[PDB]
């Protein structure tokens, strides 16, 4: 359920905003890096290193 | 009673930020003082973490700031947050002083609260000057030459303050080493003046935009103004982050990326933007001793303000002529900063002289004459005769 | 602040003058309604600052029917600003109700303070 | 310690105002009022009302100081051109 | 203080020596040719100063480089004789050190150079 | 002052790293080091750039190890206290052509060519000024000017007269990818390389600026909602006055 | 260490921390005298001293 | 501010002891008493009396710790001499 | 050298003592090394280079 099973208890209320603070941390960090290296595709070092493969 | 009111240490927190009685009609201009407490914390913390990597010798000082930018892990974040944080610290303090000049906060019984504030403003100017000379760029050497040469004009003791400020015969290695040691210290004197500032506030409390007594309607600090203080903190950190990460050299000068040289002078010597109005007051006086008196008198004329206001109402909410001349004084202070960034040419030596006259005539002439005119106009517009 | 004895000394000279009250009283009535305190339900004597011993004397000597009504007008004016509105035009202060209800208590508290102070600084000889 | 000099503010219970008698107040909980009611008829209309009152005390001092800067600026660009070469003399010294 | 002997400065070399943290202009010149530059009169200039306390050593040249406003720096061996081109905010100068250009109220300083034992201490 | 003494104003070209979401072009940094090594290193130094910082940005590891080995560095002395030399390694800094400042002015007729490690951030204009300085030498000076002996006219320099002559001409380098090396093409690549030498944190900075602004804007929007919920009871509070009966 | 042994990053950060902790000590001295003012001092007898006090 | 939790000390007038009744005190000014009277009958005897009370609580713990140090020291000088060369072995390891 | 004047020798003696040693000077106009005799502000030299 919700608030009395999810946002009331102090090992749930505070034990979600400190436990969910890590699972939010990495999937937000991964999805930001995927957008940045796709908006700027073709100019990175990874792209021009595979072009000097001769 | 509760534990937060019987402990010796928790009761000070409870009597200041939890159960403090506030006037319920204050607006977002009363949020600038808490935001200045966050500005002092950012400047002390980022400066201590940068002092672990800095060398104050005159042949190692410029290159060690480059070492922080290139080699230290996240070292560019520390410097950019420090150099841009000093401009944000001065912008909120100009808005803090202008609120109390508007709503009449400098009058009885808050005269001592206004006098401790003037001392903090002088120590914040001295702090930013000392730290700007520690980079030892080309603007750092010639800004410290011009300022320290002003004290050679004091009568009968002139060649003894300047040789004691230099440690030698010019701006040299003893000058840079002693400027960093004084730069570590004055931020801790400012923090002790901030404690004495909040003591004088607790015995009388705040005013309100109406300007009358506020003891008839009070709400506590906790759960009502902590969530209103939180709004302007998140707006502050977002505009500060836009400068540190997207335009970090816009409030600066490119001549500070040249190492300083005593044998080559720059073509244009211009201070930071918050010292430009006071730089233009100095160049307007043709004498050398009279010029250094007038530039320091532009800050000590704020102490004559409780005596020249002859009004019987506190503030500027219902005063028509006093609201007009408040914005004459504001835009004259933005014209003074623009003159101080220009060359010394001949439309501009007379514009900067008349505008220095409007600075001193507001405090000593315009305020005591317009104050007593509105006392008589309120009287004859009411008394039927 | 100037004093209320000095204000009325200047302000009475304008009203017993045929050519001065011609010029200044049309200007003074425009200064009143450009202040805007009547739209918050306030008289002028509510706006006077009260943290001085002459003004604390005049507030004790007020009758308590006028003292209760003044405390409600001030509370109504604080709640009006935090909503950033004005009052309805039914509840504005009209021009006949803005009377100097506190000026007689003020002017006699000042004349007694002047007389006491000029009897402490005395040069009577033989 | 000892009691110090008296002020013009107190604490909860003895704040130090006049005595009150005959004023009533009412309120309703925030959990019973609709979420974000006062977001319209206020900055779209109310701050548009508060601007229109207090703007002419700002824009008339602003217009004098911007006329003075723009008119003083274009006389400097004239003095440092070829057409303004003789008037740079007899003015500066 | 810097000691100069009577052996080690030849005629035309304006080296800008960083003495005492300050720039200076050092060379030896003939004692005849300043009859060419300042033969105007006494007081055609701002302050009445032509030759008297110009050089107490009449056959040398010593001059500081700190200006009244800022302390600007010229280029050497360029001018009418090879004197002063100081393009900073104003004045150029001559062999002596007085003006050909610009307002320039006050005169640049002559330092105190003395004579000890056939040695010349500057400052 | 006059516009001749201030210098011409550089225009606004459209660089590929302008904008809040843009990256350096690492194929224009790679070609920019080729114009530094062949045209520029004869008179200018690059004293703030180490060899190891190029690996993963414009060259690979085996190439920078081969590049650094054709220079001689001074080693710690041998068992008798005599000097000794050694080839270069990755931790060394890129060398300059002159041993001291007097030898630099001796080969450039008194003038001193500056260090190019921070020249982008130390000039009014930035990337637009260094590009317009090189591709801005006229074929003839304007009529009426008088240049000193050994000078060149360039209107982007304050004063008009500069001690550096034109050094870029057509087809003076030969690129490895096959790009035509014209005057404006080679001048574009030095300014992209030299901007990296001043700001090597540029691509890392704008990626952490994305995470901070998204987080702080969603914290600023939630604080406005939270404040108006807790302030609802004060804005809707009411007040009635009934005058008391008068003999208290 | 800031590295692999006691080296140059160790000495530079030790001086910056040495400037700072004397100012933390002075703030703990202020909090020390606050806890003293609410109860006062003891005496060598070890009993109550509220019967004989001098300024 | 508000009043805090109560302590076991007050100030002048309400110090917080028991009520007193029936004790008298007398004193004479310092300007009437002779200069430096209590300089003899003070440390030449008084402090010679106060030492003799509280000295045996100091000198018996001191004598045990100085016997332990002097006896442990002279066994170290014996072990690092030529006569104590064999007893350095079979003791250290 | 200057710290011996007034303690164990006179001024003309320490100037004569310091002059029999060779110190390195700032380079000439071509960037070549140059030597000079000693003065009072110099430090007393040692026998080995490293
Ligand atoms: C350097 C950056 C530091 C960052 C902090 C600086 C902020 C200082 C700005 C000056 C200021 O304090 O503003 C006060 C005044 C308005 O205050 P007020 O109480 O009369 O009316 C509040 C409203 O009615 C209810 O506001 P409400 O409480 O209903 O909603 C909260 C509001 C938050 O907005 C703010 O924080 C205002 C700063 O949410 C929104 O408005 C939604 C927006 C999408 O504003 C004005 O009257 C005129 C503003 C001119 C600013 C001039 C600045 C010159 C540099
Ligand atoms: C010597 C050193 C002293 C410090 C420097 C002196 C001047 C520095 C200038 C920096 C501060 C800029 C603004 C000045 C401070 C504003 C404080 C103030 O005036 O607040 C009250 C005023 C009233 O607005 P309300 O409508 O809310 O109130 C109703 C009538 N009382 O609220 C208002 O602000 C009115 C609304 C107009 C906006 C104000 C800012 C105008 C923008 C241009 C200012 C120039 C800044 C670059
Ligand atoms: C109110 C507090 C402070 C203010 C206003 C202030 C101001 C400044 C300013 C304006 C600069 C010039 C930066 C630049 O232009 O690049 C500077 C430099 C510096 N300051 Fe601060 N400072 C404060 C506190 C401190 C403290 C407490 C320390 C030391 C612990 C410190 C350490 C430094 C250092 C190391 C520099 C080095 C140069 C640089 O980083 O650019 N600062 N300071
Ligand atoms: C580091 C510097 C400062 C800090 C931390 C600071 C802090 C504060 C705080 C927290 C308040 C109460 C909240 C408020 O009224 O907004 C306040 C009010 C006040 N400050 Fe400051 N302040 C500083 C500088 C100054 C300066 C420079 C001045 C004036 C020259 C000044 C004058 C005042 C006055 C008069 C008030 C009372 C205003 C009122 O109650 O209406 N302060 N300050
Ligand atoms: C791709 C090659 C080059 C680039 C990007 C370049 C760039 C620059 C820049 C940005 C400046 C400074 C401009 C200023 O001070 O405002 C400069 C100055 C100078 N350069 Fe170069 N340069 C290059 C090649 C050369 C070469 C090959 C020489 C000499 C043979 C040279 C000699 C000089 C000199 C003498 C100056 C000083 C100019 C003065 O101060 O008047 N440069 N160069
Ligand atoms: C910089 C360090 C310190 C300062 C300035 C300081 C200062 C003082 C002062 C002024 C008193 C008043 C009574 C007297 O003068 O004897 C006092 C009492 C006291 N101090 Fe400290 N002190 C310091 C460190 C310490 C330490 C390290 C301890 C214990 C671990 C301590 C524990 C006490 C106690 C228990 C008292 C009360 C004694 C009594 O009233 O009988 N203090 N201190
Ligand atoms: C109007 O109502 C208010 C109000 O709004 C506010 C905000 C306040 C509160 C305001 C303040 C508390 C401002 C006062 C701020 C200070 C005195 C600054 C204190 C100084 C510091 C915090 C600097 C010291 C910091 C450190 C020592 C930490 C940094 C050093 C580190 C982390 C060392 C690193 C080394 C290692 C090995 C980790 C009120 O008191 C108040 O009532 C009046
Ligand atoms: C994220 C949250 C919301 C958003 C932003 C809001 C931030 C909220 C947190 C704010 C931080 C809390 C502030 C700390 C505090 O308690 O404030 C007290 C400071 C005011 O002064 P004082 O210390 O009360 O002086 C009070 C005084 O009592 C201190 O001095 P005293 O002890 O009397 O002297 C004793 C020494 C004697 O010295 C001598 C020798 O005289
Ligand atoms: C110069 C300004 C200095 C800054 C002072 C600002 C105010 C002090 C900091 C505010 C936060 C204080 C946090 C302390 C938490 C409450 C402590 C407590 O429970 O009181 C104590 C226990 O505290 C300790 O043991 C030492 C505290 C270490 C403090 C280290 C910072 C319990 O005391 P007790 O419950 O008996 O109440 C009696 C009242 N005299
Ligand atoms: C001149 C110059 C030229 C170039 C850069 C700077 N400069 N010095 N510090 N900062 C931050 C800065 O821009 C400066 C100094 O400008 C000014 C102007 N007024 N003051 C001033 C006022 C009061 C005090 Cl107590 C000390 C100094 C200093």
């Amino acid at each position: 359920s919700l608030y009395k099973t999810f946002f009331k208890r102090n090992a749930v209320f505070v034990g979600t905003i400190f436990a969910g603070a890590f699972v939010f941390q990495t999937v937000f960090d991964t999805a930001i890096t995927s957008w940045y290296e796709n908006h700027n595709k073709g100019k990175l070092w990874k792209d021009v290193k595979a072009r000097i493969a001769a | 009673m509760a534990f937060r009111k019987s402990n010796v240490y928790l009761s000070l927190v409870n009597s200041y930020i939890i159960d403090s009685p506030q006037p319920s009609s204050i607006n977002y201009w009363w949020n600038m003082g808490s935001l200045l407490g966050l500005c002092l914390v950012i400047q002390i913390v980022t400066g201590i973490f940068m002092a672990m990597h800095y060398s104050s010798n005159i042949e190692l000082a410029f290159s060690s700031v480059e070492h922080i930018m290139r080699d230290v892990h996240n070292g560019y974040i520390l410097r950019y947050l420090h150099a841009n944080g000093a401009s944000f610290f001065f912008m909120v303090m100009f808005m803090h002083m202008a609120k109390g000049l508007y709503y009449g906060s400098y009058r009885s019984p808050r005269v001592t609260l206004w006098n401790v504030g003037v001392i903090i403003f002088i120590l914040t100017i001295a702090t930013a000057f000392l730290g700007y000379c520690c980079v030892y760029g080309q603007m750092s050497h010639w800004g410290a030459t011009v300022i320290t040469n002003l004290f050679s004009a004091i009568p009968f003791v002139g060649n003894d303050i300047v040789s004691w400020l230099w440690g030698g015969f010019s701006v040299s290695n003893p000058t840079i080493q002693r400027f960093f040691a004084l730069h570590y210290l004055v931020p801790f004197i400012i923090a002790a003046m901030v404690i004495m500032h909040l003591m004088a506030l607790h015995i009388h409390g705040s005013s309100n935009p109406l300007g009358i007594t506020g003891n008839l309607d009070r709400i506590p600090m906790h759960s009502y103004f902590i969530f209103k203080d939180l709004v302007t903190v998140f707006l502050f950190m977002l505009i500060l982050a836009l400068f540190v990460f997207y335009s970090p050299n816009t409030l600066g000068h490119p001549d500070n990326y040249i190492p300083g040289n005593p044998l080559v002078t720059p073509a244009s010597i211009v201070p930071e933007w918050y010292l430009l109005p006071f730089y233009a007051i100095l160049r307007s006086i043709p004498d050398k001793l009279l010029g250094v008196i007038t530039m320091f008198a532009a800050i000590l004329v704020l102490l004559v303000l409780p005596f020249t206001d002859r009004s019987v109402v506190r503030g500027n909410t219902f005063k028509v002529l006093s609201k007009f001349f408040f914005f004459i004084f504001v835009f004259n202070f933005v014209l003074l900063g623009q003159i101080g960034a220009c060359h010394v040419e001949v439309p501009y030596v007379l514009m900067g002289q008349i505008a220095t006259f409007i600075y001193f005539a507001y405090f000593l002439i315009i305020v005591p004459v317009i104050s007593t005119i509105e006392n008589v106009l309120f009287y004859i517009g009411r008394v039927n005769k | 602040p100037q004093s209320f004895t000095s204000i009325a000394r200047i302000g009475d000279y304008i009203l017993k003058s045929p050519v001065l009250s011609k010029l200044c009283v049309p200007v003074a009535n425009q200064f009143i309604n450009l202040a805007g305190y009547k739209k918050l339900g306030l008289k002028f004597d509510d706006l006077i600052a009260e943290e001085n011993p002459i003004m604390q004397t005049a507030l004790r000597r007020l009758p308590e029917d006028e003292s209760y009504a003044r405390a409600y007008r001030i509370i109504r004016a604080h709640q009006t600003e935090l909503t950033h509105h004005l009052l309805p035009r039914n509840e504005w202060i009209k021009a006949q109700e803005d009377v100097p209800y506190l000026l007689p208590y003020i002017l006699e508290a000042e004349a007694a303070a002047k007389e006491k102070d000029e009897l402490d600084n005395i040069e009577v000889s033989k | 310690g000892p009691p110090s000099g008296k002020t013009y503010m107190g604490w909860w219970g003895h704040m130090g105002g006049p005595k009150q008698k005959g004023i009533t107040s009412y309120a309703v909980s925030p959990y019973a009022q609709k979420p974000l009611q006062g977001i319209f008829h206020n900055a779209v209309f109310n701050s548009f009302r508060r601007f229109k009152s207090q703007f002419l005390y700002v824009l008339i001092p602003a217009g004098i100081y911007w006329y003075w800067w723009k008119n003083g600026n274009e006389y400097n660009e004239f003095l440092y051109s070829k057409a303004g070469r003789e008037e740079l003399e007899r003015v500066n010294v | 203080k810097v000691e100069v002997n009577l052996a080690a400065i030849p005629l035309g070399k304006n080296v800008v020596v960083k003495w005492q943290g300050k720039p200076v202009f050092i060379r030896h010149r003939t004692p005849h040719e300043i009859q060419e530059a300042n033969s105007v009169d006494m007081s055609a200039l701002k302050d009445p100063q032509t030759d008297a306390d110009r050089v107490k050593d009449p056959q040398w040249l010593i001059m500081l480089g700190i200006c009244t406003h800022l302390g600007c720096v010229p280029i050497g061996e360029a001018g009418d004789f090879g004197g002063w081109f100081c393009p900073c905010h104003g004045s150029h100068y001559d062999i002596s050190g007085r003006i050909r250009k610009g307002p320039a109220p006050l005169n640049l300083e002559i330092p105190a150079y003395e004579f000890d034992g056939d040695k010349v201490i500057v400052g | 002052m006059t516009a001749a003494e201030h210098g011409l104003h550089a225009p606004a070209y459209a660089w590929s790293h302008n904008g809040p979401f843009e990256t350096f072009d690492h194929a224009s940094i790679r070609r920019g080091y080729q114009v530094y090594r062949e045209v520029c290193a004869a008179c200018h130094s690059l004293d703030r750039v180490a060899w190891r910082t190029l690996v993963g940005v414009s060259h690979t590891n085996e190439e920078v190890r081969n590049m650094a080995e054709e220079f001689e560095y001074d080693d710690e002395p041998d068992e008798q206290g005599n000097p000794k030399k050694r080839p270069g390694k990755l931790s060394d800094y890129i060398p300059g052509p002159y041993p001291n400042e007097q030898a630099a002015r001796a080969a450039n007729q008194g003038a001193l060519p500056p260090d190019l490690s921070l020249i982008v951030k130390a000039r009014h204009g930035g990337c637009d000024y260094i590009f317009s300085l090189l591709t801005g030498y006229p074929d003839e000076p304007p009529a009426g000017v008088a240049l000193p002996p050994g000078s060149n006219y360039n209107p982007y320099f304050p004063g008009g007269s500069i001690a550096m002559a034109r050094v870029l001409f057509d087809d003076m380098v030969e690129y490895e990818d096959g790009t035509p090396a014209t005057t404006s093409q080679m001048a574009k690549d030095v300014t992209t390389f030299l901007n990296w030498c001043a700001e090597p944190e540029h691509d890392e900075r704008k990626r952490l600026g994305l995470k901070t602004v998204i987080i702080l804007s969603s914290l600023y929007l939630l604080s406005i909602w939270v404040k108006k919920f807790k302030w609802a009871g004060i804005k809707t509070r009411k007040f009635v006055f009934n005058p008391p009966k008068p003999r208290k």
